């Protein structure tokens, strides 16, 4: 999938089973996949973050099409949520599919240190977000029953970062040519 | 110490401010 | 309220559903100055006549459609007057309109990213520092790619999409001014846009400053008959074009 | 100003307030990104927030800290010879000024299509004794603009600078640094380009046809000696005065040749930064 | 003819054919014969010029003889024209030689860049500037059928250079001695 | 002093010796009137790069010269901006600016006729009913006459020029607005016209309101050898053009 | 006067004002160049003009930013001997002030007739080491005007300088730079002259009559060493707060011999920058 | 910083001024 | 600039005046 465009839709599926779940992702902002987004790409010239973010969500689903997602913000502190319930529990948003379309998820700012490394971290992981389904896709006849979510992350004006420093993501095994 | 643009130019200066 | 009403020429155009508009940069495109002009003749001002609504040929969203790109100052290189005083004249600026339609039914599932870009150096699909050639990059309302095939002769760009065609995690796209077509909500996309270059007024042949892209991000699915095809209309407004520096005239290419 | 410039506290970031719960009609976290635009939620809307005054400052995420930082964009080579002193294209290095040339600086800047700056400049020359003494060791570093004569060979007569700049540089005094306008000719420096040399199919295209800003000749004087060297003047760039008009997507595949766009590897199906994952279901 | 003097004038001829072409020249101040011009000569000493420009003609031709030329700049952009109508259609003056004897035209400032380079560069293409015959030639009897027009260019307050540069037009291959 | 000097676009036209100017109807042209118009759009009005000064194909001046006409509208139907502005709108309005220039030496005799005429409905060389042809009351920069020969079978005016190829005697032709070239002391003959009709803008392809004549009253007579040839120049400069009712485009013929 | 002067606004180039058509009587296209003066036509004169606000200084136009820049007018060489030390004429230059003696910056001033200017100095020597250690060496360069003790061999006794100038510079110190007045005589510095020494059908005619400013004397003290060297101690000259009266036509053949004007290759049946066309039609 | 002329005779200065 | 006898001792100091 990964080096081709798909890397960047999320299939909402079937769902046989209920409550089950979708995906999930770290919030380390500097942590593949985040990482290479306008964001990720650019922390990654500084040493130390700050701040809530956001994460934007988009149905490229149908119209008489339907579906409620549940997506969680789970603090650092413990493992990524192997259930729903477990991941309730902490920060999360319901979505409710409709006549709208684009959920927008904050993820507070929750740490000890008023800041974060960029660098991966034991101490300054920032946690987990994750996405289930809270009822399903339900669709009316005849039209596809798999749809896919575009997500986005964009910063929030809590955001900030310090000590810059030279990336990451990005090993010139050149050089260069004429 | 400062605005002391020993330098005639101005292309000649410090890092600029902010504002 | 979505409904969307343009007028621009002798033309029209309406949307009885949209995403609102976008203005690049937030600027909204407009005569040069002088201030920052630097020519020293009086512009042709073509108002009206040139810059109107100018639709191009259409296209299909296939479940095999990759990506479709049209440069601006080269889409109309034929669009009546505009199209003409721009081979008349050294110097031509202009800002522009864009009108995207693309409708199916509610039915239908399917997502197109649309975006403009200041200065697009596409890359070449071939290792090297041979630079994509003129004639390619030069299309004219027709457009590139599709999912097209070519003679590898040609000093040919990258038919590569999710790479930007430069070589920038296409995603991070965003950052151009933009908007997308979810079939779910959206009908058409509206892109309008100033004047933006280092040079009051360049060259209306060598240098295309503005740059569209239109990638199918979720493919079209729907559960009709493939008789049912959903085409891709693109439809364009020189704004505030001003032209000089006039003389014989260029030949087409 | 001061306090606020000394303190580092000019781009200050707002406070997150104090929230209550909503079972209000209104959904702020509701809004449709087709728009093109760019939601405005927060925390505060999305959750029941306290109360952080805040005191983190946007100073060092300015395109000047950003930019205004010394970057290697060129090392200047010279394995002297003193068998033939002299004779044409020796002991004289004459490189094109422009970055490109040289990684990490070349990717920051490329983050945004135009741009503009004076540039403050730093040589840093490292004179390797291959021999048993080498001591006084003059150089000549001068610039050269379009149309003018670059040297055929060391002692041209081209390196009487009567009209040009050439920085001197002996082994002991520090070193040379000095900086320069926002060159050019238009508004600001090409950070791209699509355009052309002109319609011949055999035309140049690409951020390399609106920036020649001449090449720099450099040319070690003191003449001829017994124990040989080989130098290595470094060369550090810093942008004063920056900036910036339209963002741009970061590059993410190794670049190419110089000038260009272009990517594609000797085989390496092409490679970028994104890493593989099993499951999308754990992180 | 170059070695000599004639190198500076241009006799203005015959001409069986009519709307004959008389001589061209390219703009780009640098540019033999343009550049050993006091101008040239000088422009060689920096890197960049603008403004406007100013070329003059002078008849030395005989007081009862007669004519009409017609000069043109050819914008840059495309080729230096073959034809007259083709280049009468951008910037250019009739000339009526009679009484007075020297004609000026100007060249405008036409570019992109609010500057030029004075090196011989493909983008900074300033043009070219042609003479062409409106009429003719026409002397009634006993008085030469050739004569000649003498030209010249000096600037317009237009005008102004920038960034010094060591000049191109001299070159001394010597030394010099005593 | 008859010295004159006239610019009109990024073209300007000298001349050293002149009788007067003339202005036709004493009237100078310009731009239509919301109070006299009708059409209902925005006129475009290139300005400059368009109503600039366009020099058309020379001619000789013979001893057996009998007279040749150019037809307005119509002469620059090619001259680059404004003759394509004709071809891509329906309605075209502007007026004119003849320098007719013909120059020789004092040692020469001759005497032109130089004239503009509102609606010169020409006459047919045969008797009957039939008018002349399209295609031969459009020459073009070219003009007609010289003292040609040609088809008779093509609907073919009148080559006659005492009849003023309209059946006046010519002479009578001097109640047109005009002036003459007597070499003797003039050199040119420079003639301005507003735009004169019973509609505010007509078509500029079916309809050439200006007719302009040019007839050898005093044969041409030097004394020298007839290698010197004494050519007969005419320059024109749309003013004040105006233009409406913009579409596809018409065709050359 | 600053921001003028330091954003370099002052010789400010008027702007192109707005035009309107012409079919007018007076002819400013028309003059008679015979006259010998110059047309005074502009482009608002012969178009159609718009209105562009100007803002490009003629301060870089200036006869101190065309003259006022430092250039090679001398190349002081030195090939040490310690087989005889002192001897006639040995270890010490002595080279006559005045330029000619080299290119580039000679052609710039003959630019002009007259001229007139406090001369900036800046030396550059360069120590060649021909050993295996040179160490420290001591430099004097002493100036002498005319009517002065010209050391006949290094350690002569003018190099006690009791009323003389002598510049010293030790291996390491920077680089020595001194300036120095309108010397001359009267009022400004003969860029040329039509005279002559007398009558004498063999007296001297030429820009060396008017120009004779005694010459400078070299020599590197620190006496006898082991291993060799070879010094080239370079020579720059700036003009400051020069002044300029009447022009003439720049120099298009490559000099001769110094002083004088002559032209004329050992053969090369002379040549100038002027290039050939095939013909007048096509450029 | 400017018209501190470090040392005494006039001959020895900055590139003059402009006016 | 002037006058500033960096110092103590009066022997140091520039060359003299002139009345
Ligand atoms: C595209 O923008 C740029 C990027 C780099 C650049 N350089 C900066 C360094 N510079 C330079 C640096 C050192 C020495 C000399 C002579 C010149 C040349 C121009 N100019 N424009
Ligand atoms: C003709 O005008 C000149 C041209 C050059 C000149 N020079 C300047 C340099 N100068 C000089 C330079 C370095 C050292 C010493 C002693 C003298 C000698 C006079 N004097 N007059």
């Amino acid at each position: 999938n990964v080096g081709n465009v798909s890397m960047y839709t999320v299939q909402l599926g079937n769902q046989t089973g209920m409550a089950q779940k979708v995906f999930s992702i770290k919030v380390d902002i500097t942590s593949t996949p985040l990482a290479t987004t306008l964001i990720g790409e650019i922390a990654s010239y500084y040493t130390h973050w700050t701040g809530s973010l956001r994460f934007s969500f988009m149905f490229c689903g149908t119209a008489n099409t339907t579906l409620k997602l549940l997506l969680a913000y789970t603090p650092p502190g413990i493992d990524e949520p192997t259930t729903r319930k477990d991941a309730m529990l902490g920060t999360h948003v319901v979505w409710d599919v409709g006549l709208q379309s684009t959920i927008s998820l904050v993820v507070p700012w929750v740490s000890a240190s008023h800041f974060r490394l960029t660098a991966d971290n034991k101490y300054s992981m920032a946690g987990y977000i994750t996405c289930w389904y809270q009822t399903n896709l339900v669709v009316p006849p005849s039209t596809p029953q798999t749809a896919d979510m575009l997500c986005f992350v964009s910063a929030c004006k809590d955001f900030c970062l310090r000590m810059a420093r030279d990336t990451d993501l990005h090993i010139q095994s050149g050089p260069i040519e004429q | 110490y400062f605005n002391i643009n020993y330098f005639k130019d101005a292309a000649s200066s410090g890092a600029s401010r902010l504002d | 309220d979505r409904i969307m009403q343009i007028t621009r020429g002798d033309s029209t155009i309406s949307s009885d559903d949209v995403a609102n508009a976008v203005v690049g940069y937030g600027v909204w495109p407009h005569y040069l100055t002088p201030q920052d002009a630097t020519a020293i003749n009086k512009p042709t001002q073509p108002d009206t006549s040139s810059n109107r609504f100018y639709t191009l040929e259409s296209k299909h969203w296939n479940g095999s459609s990759k990506g479709w790109w049209w440069k601006l100052p080269d889409a109309l290189k034929d669009m009546g007057i505009f199209g003409e005083n721009m081979y008349y004249h050294f110097l031509g600026r202009s800002g522009y309109t864009v009108h995207v339609q693309c409708n199916a039914s509610k039915f239908h599932q399917g997502t197109l990213l649309v975006a403009m870009i200041p200065e697009h150096q596409l890359a070449s699909a071939k290792h090297g520092s041979v630079t994509a050639g003129y004639k390619l990059t030069h299309p004219g309302e027709a457009g590139r790619d599709v999912s097209q095939e070519r003679d590898a002769s040609l000093r040919q760009p990258s038919d590569d999409s999710w790479l930007n065609f430069d070589g920038t995690l296409l995603g991070n796209l965003l950052i151009f001014p933009h908007q997308f077509i979810n079939l779910r909500s959206n009908n058409s996309a509206t892109l309008i846009v100033p004047y933006v270059n280092a040079v009051p007024m360049d060259s209306m042949l060598r240098h295309n400053n503005w740059c569209l892209v239109i990638i199918p991000i979720s493919p079209l699915r729907s559960e009709t008959t493939s008789s049912n095809i959903v085409p891709i209309t693109v439809s364009i407004s020189p704004m505030c074009a001003e032209f000089s520096g006039a003389r014989a005239k260029n030949i087409k290419q | 100003n001061y306090i606020d410039e000394v303190l580092n506290e000019v781009l200050v970031v707002p406070n997150i307030k104090e929230s209550h719960h909503t079972t209000s009609n209104s959904a702020p976290l509701l809004d449709a990104a087709e728009t093109g635009h760019t939601s405005n939620v927060q925390p505060e809307d999305a959750i029941e927030t306290r109360y952080v005054i805040t005191s983190q400052t946007r100073d060092e995420m300015s395109i000047e800290s950003f930019l205004g930082r010394s970057g290697c964009v060129h090392i200047s080579r010279i394995k002297v010879d003193y068998t033939d002193y002299n004779g044409q294209d020796i002991n004289f290095t004459k490189w094109k000024i422009t970055l490109q040339e040289m990684a990490q600086i070349r990717r920051k800047f490329e983050l945004f299509t135009y741009v503009r700056f004076d540039s403050e400049i730093t040589l840093v020359p490292c004179i390797a004794g291959r021999g048993d003494d080498i001591g006084h060791i003059v150089m000549q570093y001068m610039y050269v603009p379009p149309g003018a004569p670059i040297p055929s060979k060391r002692n041209d007569f081209s390196w009487q600078s009567g009209t040009n700049m050439s920085i001197f540089w002996q082994h002991g005094q520090p070193f040379p640094r000095f900086s320069i306008p926002f060159l050019s000719i238009a508004s600001a420096y090409y950070m791209f380009y699509d355009g052309y040399d002109g319609d011949n199919t055999s035309s140049k295209y690409g951020s390399v046809v609106t920036n020649d800003m001449g090449t720099i000749c450099s040319r070690i004087v003191t003449e001829k000696q017994k124990l040989s060297v080989v130098i290595t003047t470094h060369i550090y760039h810093k942008a004063k005065h920056t900036k910036a008009w339209c963002p741009r997507p970061p590059r993410a595949v190794p670049y190419t040749h110089s000038h260009v766009t272009n990517y594609m590897p000797e085989t390496g199906d092409v490679t970028t930064a994104i890493v593989r994952r099993n499951t999308i279901t754990t992180a």
